[PDB]
RNA sequence: GAGGCAGUAACAAUAUAUGUAUAGAUAUAGACUAGGGUUUUCAAUUUAUUGAAGUGAAUCGGUGUUAUAUAAAAACAAAAAAGAUUAAUAAUUCUUUAUUAAAUUAUUAUAAGGUAACUUGAUAAUGACAGUAUAUUUCAAUAAAUUUAAGAUAAAUGAAUUAAAUUUUUAACUAUGGAUUGUCAUGAUAAGAAAUAGUUAAUUAUAUAUACUUGAUAAAAAUAAAAUAAUUUUAACCGUACCUAUACCGCAUCAGGUGUCUUUGUAUCAUAACAAAUAUUUUAAAUUAAAGUAAGUAAGGGAAUUCGGCAAAUUAGAUCUGUAACUUUGGGAUAAAGAUUGGCUCUAGCAUGCUAGAACUUUUACUAUGUAAGGAAUCUGACUGUUUAUU
RNA sequence: AAGAUAAGCAAGUUUAUUGGAAGACCAUAAUCAUUCUGACGUGCAAAUCGAUGAUUUAAGAUGUGUAUAGUGGCGAAAG
């Protein structure tokens, strides 16, 4: 059960990326989403609702 | 019009003690360390004697 | 009576440096100024890397390479006495091996 | 009565336990060498800790008496025995001092971890 | 030079007894003092924290005492290894 | 539902013959958050009632990351400032000059130069981390000079008082060199000093460099590339009025309580006190009671009063002499006990605003405000510390 | 108090400076509650007001966030 420090940082981020997809079965939160500047997705949707309301 | 204090009874007594009148030894109420600190008159004292010596050698 | 201008919040923290700074018509603000920056470090002799430019490091991406670097194998990590160190000591290691 | 002191203070030990290190060395087939890198002091323990590097990796081990940064230690099976070094328990004459003894083999070390004790 | 026999505990005024002032006498002498250096020959070396001791000048760190840069019970078995 | 006591206890009560003014009087004032929710502004009718109007964001907060299996409007993080407008909003509206990010356009270097430290389009860096003391006087502020303006005095005054602006070398590193040299303090050097030639920078007081205390050594994670010019019905969702105590909590227009910051002038250690600035405010009598709540003074005696000097009084700042028994050798000690102190005109030192001495003069000098009564013994606890919110 | 420098006398030892350690000493703002057994006592107030006192770089004071629940919790200890 011996491990060396280098390696113990990996299994710190493999442990913090499971609480973050166990946070999405929990009852009763708000969702997360990315930051609006950043996330080009939304950006592309909404403008597509936007100019079919001009047709 | 607004008010502004007026300090012609300041700058009299100003000149006074620029001639060393009102500094006795009955208007002291502070220690001898308080009115002139011991600290600063020894770093006066051994920064001018530190540039005449370098002006004697050159 | 004047009356100096604040704008914000009053806590005194690491990110809330503020000066004051007079104004042509004659009002005083206390106008809010950047986060404090220090100078980079080598990684081995801890002496002070200059000619690189200090800044919080969201402007640092924005400057030209040449204003992040030194023309230098390492030149971003090491001071430049360290790798007359590591060239010397890494071809005399190779010397070592093929007599042995 | 009351739950007294003892009792009470055992299980506020259950909501909030103490935390440590609990430093090991790696198992190596054959002797190989390794370098000190740096020392460091953790928040509970008094004795200071040592980074060794081994085959480009770092681990953490108790720091022995004379010992300075950059110096030179082997680890095996049949190392030499001298200030510093990992060796079996067979080889080491008697009269001298060791400070971290495993139970078993292949296990990281259970005897004297902490300092001055030997 | 002001004090006759008391030495460097007299920060600690007329309070704690007499015999647990003479303790701290031989601790904090040892302490406070700079020592040669091993590397470069320097006497530059001093103390930081319990069980660390490095220089000034070649900045190299060396492990030893709480209060000494040698300890006694660990020069003995320096001599039984060089036979 | 309505009596007696009873119109009794207890509280509130500035001046002017003409006034949107002339005076008096009390209270420091102004911004962010928690709490309140239209109290904001205007009109009409008398701290009320009704009716209209009012809150404008790419760069000000939230929405993002985490504190070793639900955590931050003060920790971390792409980017702006003046100058004016409204009865009420203004880093949000308008004018002027800027900055960030994403999508489409036009153009193109794939490396030169210096012995070296390094200079120019030519990537792989960090977020990120105790406390105290001393030395720098950056800004800013004072002080001086000048130029425009203001207000008062029966008179007099080398030209007073107030406002606005314009000005007042050091540390690393490299090349020669071969043995000395610095700081208020501790020092630095054959692992190359002084002296030369040169290349980088100088972190704006919440800074820089040193030193000191420790069985205390002083958080996490998201997060990165770069040359020049141009374009846009490109940059989503929510809050932006008003109050800081007569617009909060104590059943109230309650002498109580409540996080942070800023604030002018005289003030020879400061403190205390006064004045600026700003906000509020209208009308009974009086040389006369007793007994109360506060503040003063006292001939002669000086603790005889009392369970007990309970209450009050005396001492006190600063300079110079002088200092005991005892002791855990550090203390006791600022022990105790004496002497001096103003105003004006000069002389003498150098560090140039601080300190000694001298002459003349008076109903004699820290004392408006602030400021230790002292000594000799006994019992008990070692000391700094904490405790029955309300005997 | 350590540390450091000079001038004397002759392995040392007196005198004068520099330096700024300590759960050392004293005040303002802020905090607490010894005495008058003062004021008030159908009160300003279901614990307040005035004078006098004690306190100072720490075993301190304080906003927000997470953890501890009634035969249970927290406690430098008075039920
Ligand atoms: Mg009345
Ligand atoms: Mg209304
Ligand atoms: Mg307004
Ligand atoms: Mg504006
Ligand atoms: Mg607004
Ligand atoms: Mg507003
Ligand atoms: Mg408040
Ligand atoms: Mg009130
Ligand atoms: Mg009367
Ligand atoms: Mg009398
Ligand atoms: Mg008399
Ligand atoms: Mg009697
Ligand atoms: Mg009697
Ligand atoms: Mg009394
Ligand atoms: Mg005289
Ligand atoms: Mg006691
Ligand atoms: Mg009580
Ligand atoms: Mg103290
Ligand atoms: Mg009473
Ligand atoms: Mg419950
Ligand atoms: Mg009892
Ligand atoms: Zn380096
Ligand atoms: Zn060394």
């Amino acid at each position: 059960a011996i491990f060396s420090l280098e390696k113990q940082k990996v299994m710190k981020q493999e442990r913090l990326q499971k609480a973050k997809i166990l946070r999405e079965k929990i009852k009763g939160l708000k969702e997360k989403k990315k930051q609006y500047y950043l996330d080009l997705a939304r950006q592309k949707a909404d403008k597509l609702e936007a100019d079919k309301l001009l047709n | 019009l607004d008010k502004y204090n007026s300090k012609g009874r300041s700058r009299i007594y100003k000149e006074a003690v620029a001639k060393g009148r009102h500094m006795g030894l009955g208007k002291r109420l502070g220690t001898a360390n308080a009115r002139l600190n011991k600290k600063t008159l020894w770093i006066k004292k051994i920064r001018v004697m530190r540039k005449e010596l370098k002006d004697m050698k050159a | 009576h004047k009356i100096i201008i604040h704008k914000g919040r009053t806590y005194k923290t690491r990110s809330n440096v503020r000066k004051v700074v007079k104004t042509p018509s004659g009002k005083l603000v206390a106008r809010r100024q950047k986060k404090h920056a220090k100078f980079h470090r080598c990684h081995e002799c801890n002496t002070k890397l200059l000619s690189i430019a200090r800044m919080r490091p969201a402007e640092f991406s924005r400057q030209k390479v040449s204003a992040r670097k030194v023309n230098r194998p390492l030149g971003s990590t090491t001071c430049g006495k360290c790798v007359k160190e590591k060239i010397i000591e890494a071809f005399l290691n190779d010397e070592e091996r093929i007599v042995r | 009565g009351k739950v007294t002191r003892k009792i009470r203070e055992e299980t506020k030990k259950l909501r909030n336990p103490r935390k440590l290190s609990s430093p090991k060395y790696p198992n190596f087939p054959e002797t190989t060498q390794g370098t000190v890198v740096d020392l460091v002091h953790e928040r509970g323990r008094g004795v200071p800790l040592a980074h060794v590097k081994f085959n480009d990796e770092i681990y953490s081990l108790i720091a022995t008496e004379g010992l300075y940064t950059g110096q030179t230690i082997f680890i095996g099976d049949n190392a030499p025995i001298s200030i510093g070094n990992i060796t079996k328990l067979k080889n080491v004459p008697g009269g001298m001092a060791v400070h971290s003894i495993e139970y078993d083999y292949e296990d990281g070390g259970c005897v004297g971890m902490t300092g001055g004790a030997y | 030079n002001g004090t006759k026999k008391v030495g460097i505990s007299g920060r600690f005024g007329a309070r704690y007894g007499s015999t647990l002032r003479k303790r701290m006498k031989k601790v904090l002498e040892t302490q406070k003092k700079t020592y040669e250096c091993r590397a470069c020959g320097k006497t530059s070396v001093k103390r930081d924290v319990v069980g660390i001791w490095t220089c000034r000048s070649c900045k190299i760190k060396f492990a030893g005492g709480a209060y000494a840069y040698v300890t006694p019970a660990g020069t003995t078995f320096n001599n039984m290894l060089k036979q």
